[PDB]
């Protein structure tokens, strides 16, 4: 069966019964300069999430921006 | 404004999304970036996919240019033995395969390339991603 | 091919005392003769190096006597690993059975997988005549997967040159060439 | 871990660990040897850890040949015992190793390989140790 709860996650059924899931992942812009996008990105590969596109903001040149939707714990 | 540029990357057909690095130097551009997918997979409708290189430069009033060359010895032959991928473990293992003709029909794709002029030096190079990928060749 | 080493002869000489001073002690020998000599180390083991015993090692008598051999055995010090004493075998005409050896011409299908080529003889066993030395003598194992097995009956036979060991003797295989991947068990 | 599958007699009396070797003084398997110089007596787990870290090294490729096989039994008293009272029990085995004594033999692998993988192996041993390659001497024996 389908199932909302909880926030303390424990509980929650067991895998004998357990077929789905959800990390309320955002994606979120972060403006940046330059590159540090490097160092980023990858940190946004081990806290999985998920390139969209987004755009340079023209210059200073190390404007810059990525939209990635990753989830919310890993995130934070 | 920003300044001028000379740009060196690899860039692959078909796929041409904004996503990076057709950005990183290409935002140093002002980059036209979906100008690539026009005038690259109209003329390269010709050969199918693969990594066709690129070298850009950005100037003064924020504007590029181009001239690209041609997809590389491991996919002319991939669609020549119905290979998507190569075999896992080459030398040994054979998926496919490619005469002592369609490794001449494929020089002549790539041959405004290279180096040599021949079709006896090229080929061999063909020849030579033969095994790179274990797709044996008749004799 | 064949090759040429300064056997001097010896007497009642302490083969310590010859050993001491760089000299390897030997006696060389067959039907008629047998008498004892000496012969310098570092010749010897240049040439034997490269001669073995397949080959003829022709014999510098101190009697322009020169004299064609065969090194039919060498003894080494157990210990400290150093040869102690060699024998010469003079050759005639009558054949004589010695060592042959071989190539493992190709390379087998079993490496060409991962496997290991174990050359069980990198020499055969033919009584031959002492003018037709076929120095190298080749085989098939490009043929050859794992679990491969040849014996010494295949093997193709120079003129002419008769297999001394009987021909269900096995001279080659392809094995199993270990695995990180096994062990763990 | 090698042990006499089975054998006639439990347990057996010391010995003594003089001369050199009685055989294999000479390389005929492969093509590089491990050679022992100190005599001593070699237990079964120190070949076994020899010979795991020639494998380890090779991954996948070449063959290993040991030529000691550990069939001594070694004895032990259990602690804090007092003297007599009977013979220990046994506790592991040993072969007795003595100098020339060609242990260990690769093959199909590359010198450089090779005498990195015998070198390690000789670590893990308790003696001194010299590694060679199938010479011609070794041929002629
Ligand atoms: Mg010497
Ligand atoms: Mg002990
Ligand atoms: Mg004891
Ligand atoms: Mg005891
Ligand atoms: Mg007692
Ligand atoms: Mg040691
Ligand atoms: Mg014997």
């Amino acid at each position: 069966g389908e199932e909302v709860e909880v926030h303390n996650p424990a509980d929650l059924p067991d895998p004998t019964r357990i077929e789905e899931i959800l990390e309320p992942y955002v994606k979120l812009t972060i403006f940046t300069p330059e590159e540090y996008v490097g160092s980023l990105m990858q940190l946004l590969q081990e806290k999985r999430g998920r390139l969209v596109n987004m755009n340079y903001l023209p210059g200073a040149q190390k404007r810059v921006e990525l939209v990635y939707e990753a989830p919310f714990a890993e995130i934070l | 404004k920003k300044v001028v540029a000379v740009v060196k990357l690899q860039l692959p057909a078909g796929k041409a999304t904004p996503a990076p690095p057709v950005g990183p130097a290409l935002g140093q551009h002002g980059a036209n970036i979906m100008e690539f997918v026009k005038a690259f997979n109209a003329a390269t409708a010709n050969m199918g996919d693969a990594i066709v290189p690129v070298e850009i430069t950005i100037y003064a009033d924020r504007s590029f240019t181009f001239v690209t060359k041609t997809p590389p010895a491991s996919y002319l032959i991939r669609k020549a033995a119905g290979l998507e991928k190569g075999a896992h473990k080459p030398g040994r293992e054979k998926v496919g395969r490619i005469t002592w003709e369609q490794v001449l029909e494929i020089a002549k794709q790539k041959m405004p390339d290279l180096n040599t002029t021949d079709l006896e030096a090229a080929a061999r190079m063909i020849a030579g991603s033969a095994r790179s990928m274990g797709v044996e060749v008749v004799g | 091919m064949e090759y040429r080493l300064k056997a001097y002869y010896r007497e009642g000489e302490k083969p310590s005392a010859l050993r001491r001073a760089g000299k390897l002690p030997g006696v060389m020998y067959n039907r008629h003769l047998n008498r004892k000599v000496y012969v310098d180390l570092v010749e010897f083991d240049k040439v034997f190096r490269q001669a073995s015993i397949h080959h003829v090692i022709v014999l510098e008598l101190p009697d322009g006597q020169s004299l064609p051999t065969l090194v039919r055995q060498v003894n080494l010090d157990k210990r400290r690993r150093r040869p102690e004493h060699v024998d010469f075998f003079v050759l005639s005409d009558e054949p004589v059975e010695m060592y042959v050896p071989l190539r493992f011409v190709g390379t087998p299908a079993g490496v060409r997988a991962g496997g290991v080529l174990q050359e069980i003889h990198r020499d055969i066993l033919v009584k031959v005549s002492p003018r037709n030395i076929p120095e190298f003598i080749e085989v098939d194992v490009s043929g050859l997967e794992i679990g491969d097995s040849l014996h010494a009956s295949d093997l193709k036979l120079p003129p002419g040159v008769e297999l001394a060991v009987s021909p269900e003797e096995t001279i080659a295989a392809v094995v199993p060439p270990e695995d990180v991947e096994k062990l763990a068990e | 871990m090698l042990m006499p599958r089975r054998m006639k007699y439990r347990k057996q009396q010391r010995g003594r660990l003089k001369g050199a070797t009685k055989g294999g003084d000479y390389v005929a398997f492969g093509d590089y040897g491990l050679v022992a110089l100190e005599p001593a007596w070699i237990t079964a787990q120190q070949i076994e850890a020899a010979r795991v870290a020639m494998v380890r090294h090779f991954r996948r490729g070449g063959k290993i040949f040991i030529r000691i096989f550990p069939d001594k039994p070694y004895t032990k008293k259990p602690l804090e015992v007092r003297m007599g009272k009977g013979k220990g029990n046994v506790e592991g085995y040993v072969a007795v190793v003595k100098p020339g004594r060609v242990m260990f033999e690769v093959a199909g692998v590359t010198e450089e390989q090779a005498m990195e993988a015998l070198r390690i192996a000789g670590h893990k041993l308790p003696i001194k140790t010299k590694i060679v390659r199938r010479d011609a001497y070794d041929e002629a024996q």
